[PDB]
């Protein structure tokens, strides 16, 4: 499949811990 | 006004102090905050007098007028879901019945063109994450009237069931949990944002043209975002080198059911499509599957329990101590492996319930001398590192015995730190009435038990297994 998609893909809200 | 200004930069303060045993304390005590600015706002800055479903035929007008598929299914308000998708005729498996092109989507590359683009180059949270920037994307164009989003704004939910949208003691049923710990990131981690881009919104000069300006309310960034959280999606950029995030409209009506990923990006046509993920019959709810997510990250990211979700799992965190007599050894057998010597590992609903990275730490933490030499040293050390993994190829029958047994332990700890049983838990949603989102606070503590108890099950069948193995003086595969 070209470029599966997950719906709501789980990402870093942690801007201390990313910035 | 002056005082939202003093309360929000409190607000700030303490939730950029670090990590606090006091973790309940800190969340009851950001939440005190929160509340107290939110009950002196008014709700969304922007509200629309119709009703949800009222504003349905505009967004089918719009998708339809930019390419997307708006026939062969109709929106449907479902007591268990909420509104979705449901099928006007007969839908085959398979079949490619869902698109929407690239131009209805809101991406990053969307928001940094927008009226938010000059506050996008200017603030390093907003360019490092590009989910924090498609919330404020969502927010900017909500409370512009002539935004070529609207028809989808107007038909996202006014509210989410994200635990920051639970009462406190629907919250409180999560104490002594896993899960608790994200549930308190999230909560800190939205307030810190609120209240910092609330101090950049009122003073920064490439903001001084954002509609944020004129109100920008601690329910305006809950909203935005949770609709992120339980809404975006990545996808490939236009030229196909990076990937970007974005809210696909239309499509993300589709509530999820167990299965298979069938949504993927057309870069030729640049457009998201759904193929079937089964027969759908005329009246019939259609579903597609999210991903294999946790029933943690669902309730947390996507607002919602799963029943009899296979990909369930908890964490569990593992490492070789530093006290070892054999650390160097079993720490250069993991990185010959690829693997770290602490991290955390998973252990999963489904029989097996870990993983070959996890069996293959285990193993290492539970080499002896000899075995590790044997996985260092040879010609056959390569093969016997690339079998590590692998559950018909043991270190010895011995080593098996005994992770099997250090998992069994460990699992039956950990069942032991939970505050209530999973006899309790069963109890409480047996003769309890609970709202939806307390139900899920339950559930979730019931699953992370459950997950634990089939662990401890299936570590002592493999530990017993083992055990006779290596009393019938059995041969190892070879
Ligand atoms: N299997 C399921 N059970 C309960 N809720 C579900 C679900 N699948 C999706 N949802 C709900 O749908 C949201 C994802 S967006 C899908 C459409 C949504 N029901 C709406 O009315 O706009 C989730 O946050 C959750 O609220």
């Amino acid at each position: 499949l070209k470029y599966p998609i997950e719906h709501g893909i789980v990402t870093n809200w942690d801007d201390m811990e990313k910035i | 006004p002056k005082e939202i200004l003093n309360l929000t930069s409190e607000l700030l303060q303490k939730c950029s102090s670090p990590a606090p045993g006091k973790e309940w304390e800190e969340y009851v005590q950001i939440r005190t905050l929160v509340e107290k600015i939110r009950k002196k706002q008014k709700g969304l800055s922007v509200t629309f007098d119709g009703k949800r479903e009222d504003y349905f035929p505009d967004l089918m007008k719009w998708a339809s007028e930019n390419g997307a598929s708006v026939e062969g299914f109709e929106m449907v308000n479902f007591k268990e879901e909420g509104f979705g998708l449901r099928a006007t005729r007969d839908i085959k498996a398979e079949e490619l019945f869902l698109w929407v092109p690239r131009k209805l989507l809101m991406t990053v590359e969307s928001a940094k063109n927008s009226v938010l683009g000059p506050l996008y180059s200017q603030d390093r949270i907003l360019q490092a994450m590009g989910n924090i920037a498609l919330a404020f994307h969502l927010l900017c164009e909500r409370a512009s009237p002539n935004s070529f989003w609207q028809p989808y704004i107007q038909t996202l939910p006014s509210e989410y069931d994200t635990p920051l949208y639970f009462e406190e003691d629907e919250v409180r049923y999560l104490q002594s949990t896993q899960a608790i710990h994200d549930v308190f990131s999230q909560y800190k981690n939205t307030a810190r944002q609120y209240a910092y881009f609330y101090k950049v919104i009122q003073t920064h000069p490439h903001a001084n043209k954002l509609p944020l300006k004129d109100s920008f309310t601690y329910e305006d960034y809950r909203w935005a975002v949770s609709s992120v959280m339980t809404r975006q999606n990545q996808i490939p950029t236009e030229d196909g080198s990076r990937v970007t995030l974005a809210l696909i409209p239309l499509w993300d009506m589709c509530n999820h059911t167990n299965g298979l990923i069938t949504t993927g990006y057309n870069l030729e046509d640049d457009r998201c499509e759904c193929v079937a993920l089964q027969d759908f019959r005329a009246g019939e709810q259609i579903y597609i599957f999210y991903g294999t997510r946790s029933n943690a990250e669902f309730v947390i990211h996507s607002g919602f329990f799963f029943d009899n979700n296979s990909h369930d799992r908890v964490k569990i965190k593992l490492g070789v101590s530093k006290s070892d007599r054999l650390y160097a050894m079993k720490a250069e057998v993991l990185a010959r492996a690829g693997i770290p010597t602490s991290s955390v590992f998973a252990l999963h609903f489904t029989e097996p319930p870990i993983s070959a990275q996890l069996l293959a730490f285990l193993r290492v933490f539970c080499m002896t001398e000899e075995e590790l030499k044997e996985h260092l040293l040879g010609d056959s050390a390569i093969d016997r590192i690339f079998t590590l993994g692998n559950s018909e190829f043991p270190v010895s029958w011995d080593n098996e015995v005994k992770l099997w047994t250090f998992l069994e332990d460990r699992a039956s700890l950990l069942l032991k730190t939970y505050k209530t049983t999973i006899e309790e838990d069963k109890s409480v949603l047996k003769n309890h009435d609970l709202s939806v989102r307390a139900k899920m606070a339950i559930k979730l503590r019931l699953g992370e038990k459950e997950i634990l108890e089939k662990a401890v099950k299936s570590a002592a069948v493999n530990r017993e297994y083992y055990r006779q193995q290596m009393e019938e003086k059995a041969p190892l595969p070879k």
